[PDB]
RNA sequence: CCGUUAGUUGCCAGCGGUUCGGCCGGGCACUCUAACGGGACUGCCCGCGAAAGCGGGAGGAAGGAGGGGACGACGUCUGGUCAGCAUGGCCCUUACGGCCUGGGCGACACACGUGCUACAAUGCCCACUACAAAGCGAUGCCACCCGGCAACGGGGAGCUAAUCGCAAAAAGGUGGGCCCAGUUCGGAUUGGGGUCUGCAACCCGACCCCAUGAAGCCGGAAUCGCUAGUAAUCGCGGAUCAGCCAUGCCGCG
């Protein structure tokens, strides 16, 4: 499943912010 | 000196506005640079028209906040006074800032 | 559910893991915005009505 | 001449019949001609007959490869299948391991398609 | 992927340390499964659920990193 | 495409040579939106006949295209009750745009490994009448002219 | 001392400037020469030069401003002409009628929902 | 397209300091910005068809609707939506109401729809070297410094926003390699190893490393969109949000 829970697959279909990215 | 932008989504409500404050200083007191346009900042958003499966035929809204700037080169004592004297303004929000 | 649910969405429970939105007049789950609080419905039928400040029609 | 023992991939560009080996590719290549300072842009078809085993015993002892790889690739899985894990029952089952969606594709982990109609 | 630090329920601990007073039993029935495959307790069986019951399974050395909820597969097909 | 004939686009000429027939062709082999990409084959492969021969190659580029325009050729036509196929002359702005498009696709047909190679031999062997882009092109006047016999519609 | 010249093409910026030099034609710095080295309508950014016979002539400054390269090129083939007639006016008849003073205006369609690229309806079922 | 108004973006287009940066003094034509306005009406002329109209042509930026948006009449489809909402009527009210843990719509012998990379020399990697238009963000955007062989971690400049930032744009140009191979084309699968958000990442996240490197050699019957900056190609944002279905959608170049 690109982009959801448990793989490692891809994300452009998840996107990333929030996600694990940069906040403060 | 004191500086102030003048924020509104329609530039009518702004542009008077900002017609209205010069009023208040440039025939107050020293001339005054006109207003200072800046670019407009959209909000732009459309939406689905229909309310279920039709996802086409969608409709756009925008919510334009048009943006404009307003300095003094001399802050004159008297024409202040004049300024919050203008308690007639519009539904328009304004800043000041040194 | 369907008053039921926005009560919910009140009270806070659990950790950061349950918190979502919910459009006021129409009280709809998800197409809600954070700007307005309204689902892309319960926003219409007050865009077109005129209960929105600067949010006219686009065009362009 | 004689390279990499096991296989032999002669009369190509070094770095790059290096990466057809199970176990090479790219920067396996680089670190090689990094640690044994011998350039890459180097053929096979004429080079100094010595910078033959210089590789060997480097690339052929720290890590695994070759048919010294594919033991833990097997070992890996086997326990997975014995372990009752429901990952190891992915392998099996003709199925993928990194949960995809089996109401289309998977066929990387299948192969054909079957219709039956 | 268990980045600096790992996990693994609450009442868990107290499920399954409280089995380690004596070094106790195996018999357990609760409702956990996302936790960390522990371990410091690869000398039981645990209660994991599915979707209508609990299905277990003796625990065994090599399991560490995965989780509980594999072992209790959930849609009947296979 | 009914009613009024419309307009046929008219295009910048080359700047190098004086013609827009050269900006024709290389907007043709263009593909991807690569404009610039496109005018060094082409030019790299006008720069081998400078160093070929004493050929000139825009001096030359015209005659094979007067080896790749036809004269009658054949079109598709239905009548009667069933499917048949109708014969005709040629468009002379047709004949010129019929040219280049078989002239660009026989270059990736040709066995070579670089590209301007693959554009100056087809019209290079076209020059004096043994190129690819010759049998396509009289093959329809194969294609024609046997059908001499279809003298009603005609037109 | 000199004349200006406007050119936008493309929604591209790119302010031109007339002087009466001799050789010197660059861009922001750079070189105009280098700046664009490895085109193919370099030479056409300058035409209104060697169709009036009057490259070895004047000189240039130039500042773009964004804008698409090409876009960025084709306003420069401009700017050149929309100078120059301020003092130098007579050349006109040599230009309009051969056809240069002109935007040549193109700007690109916005993309509109229900489709893709602007103009791209998706794949169409019947079934 | 242009005029004016107005100058915290921009400017040596003219000058004075420059760590030779628009950094400064300085100025508002130019750049750009956003308010009102002139402008294009077959207006004129050479002809054609009586007529509307047509081949023009000049001037003009554009000429015959200049090019896109929004606007969708009377009415059919007893069309779609009680699941955005309101609501008649029937029903459920010790539950057909309500809360929690877990599981499911991602399940797979299959088949179709819409898209994504390709199956390569106008080609593919590596290094170096410029141009955006729009959109967004203080309890947030993240420069930059170090650490990290990398997603990222600690410190923290600026910015409540033409200033600060997201932000590096790709195709482009130069230069070297690869010289047709199932390839230095493509990344599916999979083993191991990571950082990154939240009570919690197996089914059911990325990005990165060592690889593993499958079919894929241009595709039948058929069939799809597209008449201009459109088609194709290349890349840049937004919208819901503790995380979460964002390669789909809506915008920009
Ligand atoms: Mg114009
Ligand atoms: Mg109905
Ligand atoms: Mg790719
Ligand atoms: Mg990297």
């Amino acid at each position: 499943g690109k982009g959801d829970r448990r793989t490692r697959r891809g994300k452009i279909w998840r996107g990333t912010y929030g996600k694990y990215r940069p906040r403060k | 000196k004191i500086r102030i932008k003048l924020r509104g989504f329609d530039h009518k409500t702004l542009d008077a506005s900002a017609q209205k404050i010069v009023e208040a200083a440039r025939r107050s007191g020293a001339q005054v640079s006109g207003p200072i346009p800046l670019p407009t900042r959209v909000r732009r958003f459309t939406v689905i028209r229909g309310p279920f499966k039709h996802k086409d035929s969608r409709e756009h809204f925008e919510l334009r906040t048009h943006n404009r700037l307003v300095d003094i080169i001399n802050p004159n004592r008297k024409t202040i006074e004049q300024l919050m004297t203008l308690d007639l303004p519009t539904g328009v929000e304004i800043e000041i800032k040194t | 559910a369907r008053k039921a649910l926005i009560e919910k969405a009140k009270r806070t429970p659990k950790f950061k893991v349950r918190a979502y939105t919910r459009c006021v007049r129409c009280g709809r789950a998800r197409s809600v915005y954070r700007f307005f609080g309204l689902c892309r419905i319960c926003l219409r039928e007050l865009a077109h009505k005129g209960q929105l400040p600067g949010v006219r029609k686009a065009s362009w | 001449a004689r390279i990499a023992g096991v296989e032999i991939p002669r009369n190509k560009r070094v770095d790059v019949a290096l990466t057809y080996i199970y176990g090479i590719g790219k920067a396996r290549a680089k670190e090689a001609l990094e640690k044994t300072g011998i350039n890459p842009a180097t053929r096979v078809k004429d080079l100094t007959e010595a910078e033959v085993v210089r590789l060997r015993e480097y690339v052929e002892n720290t890590w695994k490869l070759e048919g010294e790889l594919r033991a833990e690739v097997a070992a890996n899985i086997k326990r997975l299948m014995d372990i009752g894990c429901y990952r190891g029952l992915r392998h099996r089952r003709g199925l993928p391991v990194r949960g995809q969606r089996t109401r289309t594709n998977a066929r990387t982990r299948k192969g054909p398609r079957k219709t039956v109609a | 992927s268990l980045k600096k630090g790992v996990f693994v329920d609450d009442h868990l601990l107290e499920k399954v340390l409280e089995l380690n007073a004596k070094g106790e039993k195996r018999l357990i029935k609760t409702w956990s499964r996302r936790s960390t495959i522990v371990p410091e307790m690869v000398g039981h069986t645990i209660a994991v659920y599915n979707g209508k019951q609990h299905v277990p399974v003796y625990i065994t050395e090599n399991m560490v990193g995965h989780k509980l909820g594999e072992f209790a597969p959930t849609r009947t097909y296979r | 495409a009914r009613r009024r004939r419309a307009e046929v686009r008219q295009l910048q000429p080359d700047l190098v040579y004086g013609d827009v027939l050269v900006t024709a062709f290389i907007n043709k082999i263009m593909r991807d939106g690569k404009k610039n990409l496109a005018a060094r084959i082409f030019y790299d492969a006008c720069k081998i006949i400078q160093e070929k021969t004493g050929q000139e190659p825009l001096k030359v580029f015209k005659q094979a295209v007067e080896n790749v325009k036809p004269r009658m050729e054949v079109r598709s036509r239905r009548v009667g009750g069933a499917n048949y196929q109708v014969p005709m002359e040629v468009s002379p702005r047709r004949q010129q745009s019929l040219a280049l498009r078989w002239l660009v696709q026989a270059a990736n047909q040709r066995p070579e490994r670089r590209a301007a190679v693959r554009i100056a031999h087809e019209l290079m062997d076209a020059a004096e009448g043994k190129g690819g882009a010759v049998k396509k092109k009289e093959d329809v006047e194969r294609m024609a002219e046997a059908n001499r016999a279809y003298a009603h519609y005609r037109w | 001392e000199q004349y200006y010249g406007t050119g936008r093409r493309k929604e591209a910026v790119a302010r031109v400037f007339l002087r009466p030099g001799n050789g010197k034609v660059t861009v922001n710095g750079q070189d105009f020469n280098e700046y664009f080295q490895g085109l193919v309508r370099a030479v056409a950014a300058l035409e209104p030069l060697r169709a009036v016979d009057a490259l070895g002539r004047f000189d240039a400054y130039i500042t773009v401003r964004g804008g698409g390269k090409s876009g960025q090129i084709d306003a420069i083939k401009l700017g050149i002409a929309r100078a120059l007639v301020q003092y130098n006016p007579d050349y006109r008849a040599k230009l309009k009628p051969l056809g240069f003073l002109t935007r040549d205006a193109r700007v690109v369609e916005r993309k509109k929902y229900g489709k893709h690229k602007a103009r791209r309806a998706p794949q169409y079922s019947k079934r």
